[PDB]
């Protein structure tokens, strides 16, 4: 059934599972045309994979040749998500395909169970948490990729960096959905806190900045400032 | 036309015959139906008036047989049988036809209902449905279970409805995944009408008997049954012209007769509000569209 504040725990057992987040697959800019209307111009996109327990991400990105041609895109793109994923599935060994595939929101259900007919034993779940995954394309090194793509490509990434050594997984996607949700609720805010100190760099190899354990408390401390804030701002509390 | 005559009626019970239904008193001197039309099948069911649970009847074909109903006092239920000895019962239904205790079957001249909901049922695909082959009737039930509700448990009292799933390898061609979900005319007409019913008169006579069983006997998985093979048309974007009108016939009759105080545990929401306002086939069920808001805009 449905994942949720009860059942949270269950991310971070040694059963593997996948989150699936669709909300940046298909992505337009609106804009006039000449004779005064309103048209779309797609750009590259991306499907959001994530093992919340290993921190590995699998990011098909989407380039926008795969619209070509195509009607109704955003019923579209939720079928796109679901071939991809069923995929991903199946180009991996068995012992490392998922018992769980997660979709953030509810009309990715229907769409991958049918893509994955052939594996009757995993389950696909929705969730009730509220994730911030849409904010992916905030961290520039994954938006770079997304955009300078000529072609469709799968990216492997681990959106932990190196967290695992020092931290769990229950902690390491606290602190990811921390941070994502900084990014989705004042991009520019959040952005400023990570880069403020300019002596603490992102190695070539990460995503994030390499902070010690120390700044990572003032650094969360500032995240959450930030969202009760804007909180604040956005209702006037 | 034919009788089914009965030996008695020693408990108090409402006699179903087709459509039409009478309340017997506990020993009312009453010894059967006479008059029933030949060339339909026909159901005879029953409502014991000490436990409305379980409405039970039977399927039958006068032209295959002489049957009569007897009351079993072990089993507690009145029970269809065949009287082999021709001589026999043409003698019991003339004496039974002289004392006046056989009902007339009661048909108004005019009134085509029974044919219009029977027109494609066939005793020989009902017998299929319901196993039990040393008998040419067939016992259904309230409680009767579909072969596709026993896979979500006795088989050899089971509904062997055709299984229809729209999320099944069956319904869904590899790498035709949203094209077959958005528009099942592939498992309508490939799979189903070719592959598995053969033409589009054993389809609809499947239908047909699934609302029917739905209707006298609250049988649930009958009426799954009857909306899934609903369902599965409408969500056809390409569907023969003649099956579509004969659709709109069909469930126009079944919609006209069903009891009004029944609609809201017969008639499934989503299905009707889908096929008639947002399916493929949303403007070519005039007539079920009309009666349907008539009759029952509450639904919709
Ligand atoms: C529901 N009446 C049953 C019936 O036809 N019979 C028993 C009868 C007919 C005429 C007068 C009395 N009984």
């Amino acid at each position: 059934g449905a994942m949720n504040s009860s059942n949270y725990a269950e991310l971070f057992n040694n059963d593997i599972k996948l989150f699936v987040d669709d909300t940046n697959v298909y992505r337009v800019t609106v804009h006039k045309t000449f004779e005064g209307n309103v048209a779309t111009k797609a750009i590259n996109g991306c499907i959001f994979t994530l093992n919340p327990k290993t921190g590995h991400l699998f990011l098909k990105i989407i380039h926008t040749s795969v619209w070509a041609g195509q009607k109704r895109l955003s019923q579209l793109a939720k079928w796109k998500t679901a071939e991809e994923v069923s995929a991903l599935v199946r180009s991996l060994p068995k012992e490392e395909q998922p018992k769980q595939i997660i979709v953030t929101r509810k009309a990715m259900l229907d769409p991958l169970e049918v893509h994955m007919l052939d594996f009757p034993n995993i389950a696909i779940r929705p969730t009730e948490l509220r994730l911030p995954f849409s904010a992916a394309m905030s961290i520039d090194k994954l938006s770079d990729v997304v955009m300078k793509a000529t072609e469709p490509q799968m990216v492997l990434f681990n959106i932990y960096d190196d967290w695992l050594d020092r931290i769990s997984s229950y902690t390491a996607f606290s602190r990811l959905t921390l941070l994502l949700r900084a990014l989705k609720t004042n991009e520019e805010s959040a952005k400023m806190i990570l880069l403020s100190d300019p002596t603490i760099t992102i190695k070539s190899y990460h995503l994030w900045p390499s902070f010690t354990d120390e700044q990572w408390i003032t650094i969360e401390s500032q995240m959450r400032d930030l969202i009760l804030t804007e909180y604040g701002r956005k209702y006037n509390v | 036309m034919n009788t089914v005559p009965f030996t008695s009626a020693p408990i108090e019970v409402t006699i179903g015959i087709d459509q039409y239904s009478f309340n017997v008193k506990e020993n009312q001197p009453f010894h059967g139906i006479k008059d029933i039309p030949i060339g339909h099948v026909h159901v005879i069911h029953f409502q014991h008036a000490d436990n409305s649970s379980m409405r039970y009847g039977y399927w039958f074909d006068c032209r295959m047989g002489n049957f009569y109903i007897q009351y079993d006092p072990k089993d507690g239920l009145y029970k269809m049988m065949e009287e082999r000895d021709g001589a026999k019962f043409e003698n019991i239904v003339h004496n039974f036809k002289e004392r006046q205790m056989m009902v007339s079957y009661p048909k108004i001249d005019e009134d085509d209902t029974w044919y219009n909901l029977t027109e494609f049922v066939q005793m020989d695909k009902i017998r299929k449905i319901v196993r039990k082959d040393e008998n040419q009737f067939s016992y259904v039930d309230s409680s009767m279970t579909t072969v596709q509700e026993n896979e979500l448990s006795d088989p050899a009292h089971s509904l062997n409805y055709t299984v229809i799933n729209f999320k099944s390898r069956e319904a869904i061609r590899p790498g035709h995944e949203m094209e077959d979900f958005l528009d099942k005319s592939y498992y309508l007409n490939t799979v189903m009408l070719q592959g598995i019913f053969k033409n589009s008169s054993n389809y609809f006579g499947e239908l047909q008997f699934a609302f029917l069983n739905a209707m006298f006997f609250g049988n649930y998985g009958s009426s799954l049954q009857w909306h899934a093979m609903i369902e599965l048309i409408c969500s056809s974007a390409t569907v023969p012209k003649h099956m579509l009108d004969k659709l709109d016939e069909i469930l126009y009759y079944q919609i006209k007769t069903l009891p009004e105080q029944y609609s809201d545990i017969l008639l499934n929401e989503r299905v009707w509000n889908i096929c008639l306002y947002s399916s493929f086939q949303k403007n070519s069920l005039h007539n079920t569209e009309k009666i349907m808001e008539n009759k029952y805009p509450e639904l919709l």
